[PDB]
RNA sequence: GCGAAUGGCUCAUUAAAACAGUUAUAGUUUAUUUGAUAAUUAAAGAUUACAUGGAUAACCGAGCUAAUUGUUGGGCUAAUACA
RNA sequence: UAACUGAUCGGAUCGAGGUUUACCUCGAUAAAUCAUCUAAGUUUCUGCCCUAUCAGCUCUCGAUGGUAGUGUAUUGGACUACCAUGGCAGUCACGGGUAACGGAGAAUUAGGGUUCGAUUCCGGAGAAGGAGCCUGAGAAACGGCUACUACAACUACGGUUCGGCAG
């Protein structure tokens, strides 16, 4: 009644099974879509007994993460299951014989299963465009503490 | 040469982006084809009308524009037969496709328990009109008709939802078929948790 | 007007010449292979079609 | 793009064909056919530049239109100035029954190997894909883009099999494991042949694989670049240019003109 | 029936745009080529398969305009065209 | 397994060489699906010359994300509707200049540099400017078409052009 309509006009899964499952009163009924990326990576614990319907997710959904796999730490919270993570590395100057900082920003979209928090590293992988600027998807999350600024922040993680 | 090309827009930071490149062909975008439905000829006699497009690699792609029989599922007892589609009820969308009744992908709508209700008549020796005669059976019970009873007592407990539909005679039933890329338009019928809910909406929604 | 008038059933091609206005008349505001009744042309075609 | 390119620079024609640079400007460009672009060699470069049996170009357009037929590649008739003859082929010139292994060299360049009309028969396949299609049966795919019917069910996605071309027959195959041998089909390494090692599959999208040979010399390539020569230690085909393996500079000098 | 969407010229536009070096296509289309694969022709209809049906260029002949690889108009027969 | 459409396919075609029969042998070509080759869309990441006498930019319609659909060859706010308010920036956004198409490379060079790359390779863009389209497997083609702006050629001034040399 919550996690179905709130707001949205409807929220299957891409195994239409539901009101169907009456059919089968016996084993367990309950079945939401599973899945394994794999690629040395865990499925989230809290992906499979939830009640979220992420069409976008690398785990509740037929979407593929191949190829481009990265590591940055995140800019915002804010936006629908859409995070920002931000890069730091360094480029070298030819003449001048050294380097100078640089960050790239990166969209990132956020299956429900992990739980945000700003300014902790978090790992995207690379699935197809899901919008104008998604391309990554995060797969694996870990905490960390920043105290405060995250823009004076800037480790060659 | 209503195209889609990504460029008439502005990168991430909003600034103007360039243009070098005239509209190039494959970037077509056809012309929307709003469905609707001849489940009213009060004026429109060909009751369903598809034009076929020639698409890329070289081939067709009907398009549907006009309809008023489809085929639906019934996602619990796995049966599908092609029946009649009445209204066009809450099209989450918008709610204009309703009101001119046009034929989304997941357009929520009615259909002819017809088919059904002859088939769930078959099968089980339940016809479903209204509830007093119930049941149908045969004379004598010493034959195969011991089997609708097999299946009649598998506690066909249809949600006390699917049973008033069949009687009213109307069905619910959401659509899964891109009318203006295949040309038809099929759908399964309406059950458990969307059922419940998406009904709510249409008690709410005139309420 | 000339007229390049063709007879099916043969095959025969031919080509008449009329000046006067008073005949031609007939065909003024009638449409592409309609039923000509050519007795304004009292002439050669006495009853023709 | 316009559409589709349709020719070929000289220029820009690959280095395998030792090709005359001052030639003209341009190189038959070969046709859509069993092997990629720059992995193969038009026939029409095989009998002008390669045998010399042709010579001017108007040579080859009587030699592969007559209505004799003098070509065949893998027991049939080809009749297309620039049909790609790939890696592992065998080549017979009808009117001298010659027979001939399409492979490369160990600096790179396409050689023709003489044959015997014994190894004339069997041509050694790489295993493409391998997946089963309709009404319950299994499919085979080989490099020189071969689909086989109903094949042996011990043999894995990177196998090489022996092909009997005569009867159309497969016979001892040899997946690609520590311990056989192997020709490179392209790389900074091709033409050389030795013993696998190991191979390290990193999945992220790419795996490797090592190896050694006569003066055991250690080599290092990208598995789609393993073609199984045989199993083993005992190779299956003769090479070219003694065997596959390459000299130092150093070498070349000592053994030709002994530094 | 294919080809004419290769080439050939030019750089006016165009500063993350195009390009390059890289990667993805589990987000796709590809005539020509190479390898392989098909026992059942759908219903209603209709029905010959030793195999069906109708029409039109070229051609014959009449014609228009000051004018162009313009084209009217009548008669004749074939296809891997069409049906 | 269930049913839907039936505009998917399942050859009404063509040679030649043989040979006392019953025919035989090697080919052409049409065409469906899977591969394959070829190429193309779109895509990840990283990198560009001057300039703040450019500091705040994008957001009335898309600017950033979510939802459902359209549409496409397919992904996508690519477009519609509803919803959230984001997206970028002194690690120079946004804007302006460029006698700026980018590379491969070119000229001089102790080392480090300085200045060029219209121009045989590659990729891109375009064909008088600009938009639209037919056809096709394939182009917004352009030595194809339609209209407008400015033009070029013929005229019996009615009308016409297979009119675009950045080949
Ligand atoms: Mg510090
Ligand atoms: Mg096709
Ligand atoms: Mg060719
Ligand atoms: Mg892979
Ligand atoms: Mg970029
Ligand atoms: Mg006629
Ligand atoms: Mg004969
Ligand atoms: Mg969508
Ligand atoms: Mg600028
Ligand atoms: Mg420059
Ligand atoms: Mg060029
Ligand atoms: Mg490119
Ligand atoms: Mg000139």
């Amino acid at each position: 009644m919550d996690t179905q309509i709130q707001r949205a006009y409807q929220k299957q899964d891409g195994v239409f099974l539901n009101s169907k499952k009456l059919l089968a009163k016996k084993t367990s009924a309950g079945v939401r879509y599973y899945k394994n990326i794999g690629l040395g990576f865990k499925t989230p614990k809290e992906a499979i007994e939830g009640t979220y319907v992420d069409k976008k997710c690398p785990f509740t959904s037929n979407l593929s993460i191949r190829g481009k796999i990265i590591k940055g730490l995140v800019i915002s919270t804010k936006m629908n299951r859409t995070v920002i993570i931000r890069r730091d590395y360094l480029h070298y100057v030819r003449k001048y014989n050294r380097y100078e900082k640089r960050h790239r920003n990166i969209p990132v979209h956020i299956s429900p299963c992990f739980s945000v928090k700003e300014g902790d590293i978090l790992v995207a992988g690379q699935c197809r465009p899901i919008s104008k600027t998604v391309r990554f998807n995060a797969l694996q999350v870990v905490p960390n503490e920043i105290i405060g600024s995250v823009r004076k922040q800037f480790l060659l993680f | 040469g209503i195209s889609r090309d990504s460029k008439h827009k502005r990168r991430a930071t909003g600034g103007r982006m360039p243009v070098h490149r005239k509209k190039r062909a494959f970037e077509k975008g056809r012309p929307i084809s709003m469905t609707k439905l001849t489940t009213q000829s009060t004026t429109i006699t060909e009751k369903r009308r598809i034009r076929p497009v020639r698409v890329r690699g070289g081939h067709l792609k009907f398009r549907a524009l006009r309809l008023c029989e489809g085929n639906f599922s019934w996602g619990s007892e796995n049966i599908t037969r092609k029946t009649k589609i009445l209204d066009v009820k809450y099209n989450a969308t918008n709610n204009e496709l309703v009101r001119t009744k046009t034929l989304v992908k997941n357009s929520i709508v009615e259909i002819d328990s017809t088919p059904f209700r002859e088939w769930y008549k078959l099968h089980y020796g339940i016809d479903l009109g209204l509830k007093k005669d119930r049941t149908v059976l045969g004379n004598k019970e010493k034959s195969r008709h011991v089997q609708k009873r097999v299946k009649r007592t598998k506690a066909q407990a249809l949600e006390k939802n699917i049973e008033e539909q069949f009687v009213s005679q109307r069905i619910l039933a959401c659509i899964t078929s891109r009318p203006g890329q295949s040309g038809r338009a099929d759908g399964y019928i309406l059950e458990g948790k969307e059922l419940e809910f998406y009904i709510r909406k249409l008690q709410s929604k005139k309420k | 007007m000339k007229f390049n008038i063709s007879y099916p059933l043969t095959g025969a091609q031919k080509c008449i010449e009329i000046d006067d206005d008073k005949k031609c008349n007939i065909f003024m505001d009638k449409k592409m292979g309609q039923e000509v009744e050519g007795d304004t042309l009292g002439d050669e075609f006495k009853g023709y079609v | 793009a316009r559409g589709p390119k349709k020719h070929l620079k000289r220029i820009n024609a690959p280095k395998s064909w030792m090709l005359n640079k001052l030639g003209g400007i341009w190189a038959t460009r070969p046709s859509q056919g069993p092997h990629k672009l720059r992995e193969s060699l038009p026939l029409s470069v095989l009998l002008k530049e390669r045998l010399n049996y042709a010579l001017n170009g108007r040579d080859v357009t009587l030699i592969l239109n007559d209505k004799e037929q003098n070509v065949f590649v893998d027991g049939k008739v080809r009749r297309d100035k620039g049909y790609p003859t790939g890696l592992m082929d065998v080549v017979r010139i009808e009117k001298t029954d010659q027979s001939f292994r399409i492979l490369y060299d160990t600096k790179g360049r396409f050689v023709l190997k003489s044959l015997s009309k014994e190894e004339a028969k069997y041509k050694l396949l790489k295993v493409t894909a391998k997946a089963i299609g309709p009404n319950q049966i299994p499919y085979i795919v080989t490099h020189d883009s071969r689909t086989i019917r109903f094949p042996n069910p011990e043999i894995k996605i990177g196998d090489t099999l022996k092909y009997d071309l005569v009867n159309n027959k497969i016979e001892n195959f040899a997946h690609l494991e520590s311990g056989n041998v192997c020709y490179i089909q392209q790389g900074n390494n091709i033409g050389r042949v030795g013993i696998i090692q190991h191979i390290e599959k990193h999945q992220g999208s790419f795996d490797i694989c090592h190896v050694k040979d006569a003066k055991g010399n250690a080599f290092a390539t990208r598995l789609g670049n393993i073609f199984v020569l045989g199993q083993g230690k005992k190779s299956w085909i003769e090479l070219p240019s003694g065997d596959g393996v390459r000299e130092t500079i150093l070498e070349e000098r000592k053994r030709k003109f002994s530094y």
